[PDB]
């Protein structure tokens, strides 16, 4: 009933989740069908509309960072003057520019043109602190570069109904990576957080046999059979450290979305398998529960690492299991901890 | 046996 | 330092670290070697494929299981399996960590002695222990008392334990388990059209029972229903898209646990074997054993294996006993989970056979809790 | 300061404080030690289990009674039993309180001398006394005169006392009591199907007689009735829910008190032994002994042991005597109750062997009222 | 015959006993069957109806006090502003609140909702000094907090047919502990006073082997084998200092009651084993006698400690025996005292 | 028990009929250790005990250590998990149950009979153990004739031949008149 | 056969 | 196994 979406939209909006609820209900319908809990790393309020519009998404190989601000918000710049701004890690400012240039030459195609719908630019100004001077088609923009910098942005309308964009002085074009099959620029993917099948099903067949089980490389001395590129070389180059269950799920979670046939939202391995995961970077997540939770509802927003721990313990007690990434230090299954503390208390 | 053991 | 816990069952290596709630590595104990001539100069040079690396890449390989009925039958392939466990799956230098291995009760002393020889002399493991798998299933069940029907790929064994004292004279063991059920379903399917016959086809029939098969609650009535009706005929899709329709043998496969005569085996079923293992116990403990029939290991995962077990033991037990079957969802890994418990206990850190002790005392030291 | 009263019978420790009307602690004199290999690192480390802590936890243990026929046969286990009596059951520092122990008449001097050595040197007891149990049964009966058929787990003994003078030459003692009746019923039950055979199964047969067994008022007519009819066949339910049907041996067990030849024992029964103990007395007291056959201790609890006793003594006594059997409900504890009386009397506070006196006089002092 | 219940109801009501006679006859039928005297610590007139309605009961682990007043009468508050009122022991007012909070987190579940039936609230007003202003469904209450305080209580009717409750200012909810299996709030249990089997049967098997025989901890100096938590740790954590006879009896006394299958009235050890017993707190008790007494009738109300002594001496003379709690100083068995005084009078 | 101890070596005898192979393995190979802890020390030291047997299909089974651990179960019933005195303690405890005046003659006449007394060294082990229990002046004599295997039957042939016995038969007429109680004539 | 092989 | 069964 529409009230379910109505409430869930406010649960999302208060928590600053950027998943469109019209997708959250389709993903939960897949969680229910596959009897799997899974999670999505944060999707920002910024991106919401781009996902609704039906742009391609960042996919796996695309190295780039992606902006929360300006008209380029929710896109990936490759004219990364953001590089001096987006995180301001000084080594990142030059070196992430050049590594993105390496990625830019390979799998990504490039578009030297933003194509903002005015209604999209209006929503931007209405929400995300763009400053807009408009004579209708004659639009230009102003923004804050989150080191603290201020800019002029020379938009131009086109017969497209979509504005091109550029920054001050560079007033012609901006280059936002664009999927090599489509013509449209890629936005942020739904980066899976974890996949946690019902533990009766966990490890059936090979389904959860992650391609690198111990995820992060460390050398084992003289007897080590795998070099670092021998270790990472058995990641799947398109999906990363995928598992057959994760792969089947990121098929089903694209087939259910009614998504455009080259416009998929999920591309790659769950973050429990990503050797570059950071835990305090995953939140707020959304997790999809096949059944009644037990503070959440069955598309549950996880706000912070302690709320994630409470979710993990509720998942693992309902019988869903996921093999955590080494750096996570999640809580142990309740029926485990209640045995471990039964024996640690000398019996 | 009837109780105590198997036979 | 975390210990490894390394439940090398007949079917799957389950390996991980002590004090973690499930294995990291779970992959079959298979070593495949290519049965066909390599022609592409480059990749066919890999002599053999281990575990999940060889359950895929499957139809090119003769798949050999190193462990059969819980006994390691091939040692060069078990050193391959363990080499891959430590250095490719867990990525741990075993020189660094104690290793809690496990084995079935009532099996050759040569297996503990060779496992320990290999751990101390190939992998240089600093200290190690070799726990009985059905004791571990009680540590995983968080209780000191119960009769553990640990049923695996290789072996089904009951170890009755009461207040932490195992009763070794009451330990039953059947060499009847998920692999004899695989090889049985692989025959019963040829009553329908389907001739699964090679290894690798063994893995299709394995997945056919790990999916479709269930235990009949009243076998003769399920037989009557399946002869009457198509209502049981679930179907499965083979790796090449052929649809296999199964139906009647969907439940006749795991019935072999309760009627071993199907696989031609002179034995009591697992219900009679559990009950007979309780009757071997002192009468004063049987109430608590009847109230704690822990189940563990994978072939206890069939839908309705509890409840069928409960119905059958309750038919055997003397009508006033609370026959309770404890079949948690995680029972599939309970041996490993219980090994993670055990290897975490502070009272246990004295029990490791250190390599110094193995060198001084010789291989007799490994039989510390023999069964 | 209240004294302890500590009737360590062969069967149950009964311990408490003087001037209290029943024991606080009543638990069997058993020390069990585990007969099986501990595997759960944590609780199997307890070396041995004492009293009621070991009658439960039972089937895992070989249950040893420290006292047999009223004689302490194992002293390390009796120090365990007393350590648990003072510090786990009564929770009293024995350094603080005098201790009225008891023992049977006509038993080794080494038992008083070792009990007193242990009380003075392990438990440091400040003062102690060692009363004869059948004297205590008269203090519990509130009378100075009577022949006390105190019958326990270990011993049946008559002590005739008249006007407060015991007649030691008339004291009978049989090593025939509830434990020889347990071990007899444990055999007679194997005439039916039931093979109770271990210790711990001894405790099931003990509970079978402490429940089902009764004394036939006319044994040959109860035998004729039970052979004629099922009307005697009470049934009992073993610790595992098996139903045991008993019937005929329901009364043949305690008949062993009146026909010791059943347990193969060359003796007069307890009726002949009581009468023969009255005939050992001076003829001038026999009227008052016949009118005061106090009964005490547990095996006098069988239904119809009085009345059977009265019928049999009245068949022996010379037809004008008022044969009266005094069998109060509390007779089960009468030895302890009488010890609580005795240890409460102001005239008694001089009778304690103080530790100073034991140190000066040596262990001969303990035999103050020897019998 | 109904006159037996008719008379027994007036025996109860004059003495202010709150046991429903329809239960007293079922418990006496169990006393008769098991040939056991047993006692129940006071059940107040306040609670009567809650026990009739079939609420869960306080059980063992639930630390809370429980009220005699207001609509919360006969329930356990955990919004314990009662804490400044219920006993007015100043250290209890804060510290019993916080200790109840510890208990509240563990075994008890909580309900932030009273659910008074209007007929129940009417009986309350008719008896226990609630002050009620009613427009039918629009009910609110007024009461005395027995330090002397007065309150307004904002009830609200619900489709439940049951009123929620709150106090002045806090006019939404009140939290009365609720058993964790059921949804309903727990009321006062029938706390066993003593169990006194026929002394031929007393101590048969292990039946009366109380888990801590000397009940209250005192240290024995250097040679003591048990620490305080080593001593109390062999109490049964669910039943307390239970004995196998007490356990079997609190099975039979639940099976006879026809009680709901998670709705049991008796949970725990008899007060002769409770290390926190207080004698002047147990009265008026009800004791159930297998046979004709000898002022009582065979479900006998004990009004005060001297009437308890007279009962204990009549029990012990009929041959029932119970091992008293150390702090009780009960009379000694008649056939004992008549021997002890036979010898104390030098013979 | 031997059917289990053999699985410490490779051999899994497990069905009935395999029970009859292990039966024949002990009726052939097994012997009683005269000093069990020294035979254990010797068999751990040396292969000198490892007799071998040939299964019904020509597989050769090598046994050795459990060759004597099987019948040790008679003297240490705890091996088969059984709470009991061994047969030496049980024989001695059965003599102590007797009147002291007969124990000299019982100690001088420990007849052995029936098949499991056929193990090599079950006498002598019995004698050593009873002599350790008996009070150092008693002539502990174990009578273990070669025919002991059938001594129960041979003694039944004696008994049924005695003229004094021909009155002891329960005739069918007596069984019909007295009913089944008559059969317990010498009950034990 | 129906699966597994040609016949 | 070495005898009795295949392993
Ligand atoms: N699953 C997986 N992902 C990998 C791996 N190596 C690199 N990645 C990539 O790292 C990326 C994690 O950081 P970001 O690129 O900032 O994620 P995002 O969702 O775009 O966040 P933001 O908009 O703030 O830039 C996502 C993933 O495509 C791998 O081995 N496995
Ligand atoms: N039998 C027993 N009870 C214990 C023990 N420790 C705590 N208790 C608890 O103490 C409680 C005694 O005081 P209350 O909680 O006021 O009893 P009540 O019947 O609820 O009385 P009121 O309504 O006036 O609060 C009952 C019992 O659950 C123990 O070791 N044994
Ligand atoms: N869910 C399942 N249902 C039925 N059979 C299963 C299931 N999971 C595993 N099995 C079977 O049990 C065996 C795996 O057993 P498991 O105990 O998990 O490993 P191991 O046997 O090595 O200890 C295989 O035969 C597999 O076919
Ligand atoms: N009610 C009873 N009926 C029959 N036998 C009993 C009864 N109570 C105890 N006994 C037996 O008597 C012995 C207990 O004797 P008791 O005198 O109470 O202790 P103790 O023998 O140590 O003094 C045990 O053999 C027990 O089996
Ligand atoms: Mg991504
Ligand atoms: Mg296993
Ligand atoms: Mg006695
Ligand atoms: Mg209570």
């Amino acid at each position: 009933a529409d009230m379910q979406a109505r409430a869930l939209q406010d649960l999302f909006d208060a928590q600053g989740v950027g998943v469109p609820v019209e997708h959250a209900l389709r993903m939960q319908a897949v969680a229910r069908q596959t009897n799997t809990v899974f999670g999505i790393r944060p999707v920002e309020r910024i991106v919401t509309t781009l996902i609704e519009e039906g742009f391609p998404t960042k996919g796996f190989s695309v190295k780039g960072k992606s902006s929360n601000w300006g008209p380029q918000a929710g896109f990936i710049c490759v004219d990364q003057h953001l590089s001096k701004r987006e995180d301001r890690d000084t080594a990142e400012i030059r070196k992430l520019n050049l590594a993105v240039a390496k990625g830019m030459d390979g799998g990504a195609y490039t578009q030297t043109d933003l194509r903002i719908s005015r209604q999209r630019l209006a929503e931007l100004v209405r929400n995300f602190g763009l400053v807009a001077d408009g004579v209708g088609p004659v639009r230009l923009l102003t923004a804050q570069g989150p080191s603290g910098k201020r800019y002029e942005f020379e938009a131009r309308q086109e017969p497209d109904g979509l504005y091109r964009i550029s920054r001050l002085g560079r007033s012609e074009a901006v280059q936002v990576l664009a999927s090599p099959a489509c013509g449209l620029a890629m936005t942020a993917d739904y980066d899976l957080f974890l996949v946690a099948p019902s533990i009766e099903a966990h490890g059936s067949g090979g389904l959860d046999a992650r391609r690198n089980t111990a995820v992060r490389y460390t050398p084992l001395g003289a007897k080590d059979p795998l070099s670092e590129d021998g270790f990472y070389g058995r990641e799947d180059m398109a999906r990363g450290n995928i598992t057959p269950r994760t792969r089947q799920l990121v098929d089903a979670l694209n087939d259910c979305l009614g998504r455009g046939e080259h416009r998929e939202m999920f591309h790659h391995s769950d973050d429990a398998g990503n050797p570059g995961s950071h835990m305090g970077d995953n939140f707020p997540a959304t997790f999809y529960l096949p059944r009644a939770m037990e503070r959440f509802d069955e598309v549950c927003v996880v706000a912070d690492r302690k709320s994630f721990s409470l979710l993990v313990e509720c998942i693992k007690g309902n019988g869903y299991h996921f093999t955590a990434h080494p750096d996570w230090n999640v809580p142990l299954r309740p029926s485990f901890q209640e045995a471990l503390d039964f024996f640690q208390r000398k019996v | 046996w009837x109780a105590x053991c198997p036979a | 330092t975390t210990a490894l816990v390394c439940d090398n069952g007949s079917g799957l290596v389950k390996a991980g670290f002590a004090g973690d709630d499930a294995p990291r590595a779970v992959f079959p104990s298979i070593v495949g070697r290519p049965r066909h001539q390599g022609v592409m100069v480059g990749m066919g040079q890999k002599d053999s494929y281990v575990g999940d690396e060889a359950q895929s890449k499957r139809g090119i390989l003769t798949l050999k299981y190193p462990i059969e009925h819980g006994i390691i039958t091939n040692w060069d392939d078990m050193e391959k399996i363990w080499h891959h466990t430590f250095y490719n799956e867990l990525r741990v230098a075993p020189e660094e960590h104690p290793t809690l291995l496990t084995e079935a009760p009532l099996n050759p002393k040569a297996n503990r002695e060779k496992m320990t020889q290999i751990m101390f002399e190939t992998f240089n493991v600093p200290a190690m222990y070799v726990a009985i798998q059905a004791v571990l299933s009680l540590y995983a069940s968080g209780r000191t008392t119960g009769i553990v029907l640990d049923s695996g790929d290789g072996v089904t064994h009951n170890v009755p334990i009461y207040e932490g004292y195992a009763l070794p004279h009451a330990i039953m063991r059947l060499d009847l388990a998920g692999r004899d059920l695989t090889d049985y379903l692989m025959k019963i399917l040829t009553e329908r059209g389907y001739s699964f016959v090679t290894t690798a086809e063994r893995e299709i029939v394995r997945d056919i029972k790990e999916k479709l098969c269930y235990v009949a609650l009243d076998f003769e009535n399920e037989m009557a229903t399946a002869a009457s009706s198509s209502s049981l005929e679930k179907s499965y899709e083979l790796p090449d898209g052929q649809v296999i329709t199964i139906g009647n043998e969907r439940f006749r496969c795991p019935e072999t646990l309760f009627q071993p005569s199907f696989i031609g085996m002179e034995s009591a079923g697992i219900h009679e074997t559990t009950y007979n293992s309780i009757m071997k116990c002192d009468i004063d403990i049987r109430k608590d054993l009847y109230a704690n029939n822990v189940m563990s290991g994978g072939t206890t995962m069939y839908p309705g294996i509890a409840d069928r077990m409960q119905k059958e033991i309750t038919a055997l037990a003397p009508s006033t006993m609370k026959i309770k079957i404890i079949a948690p969802p995680e029972r599939k890994y309970s041996v490993w989970i219980g090994g993670s418990i055990l290897a975490s206990l502070s009272t246990f850190q004295q029990m490791w056979i250190t390599k110094q002790e193995y060198d001084e005392a010789g291989p007799s030291i490994v039989h510390r809790k023999c069964f």
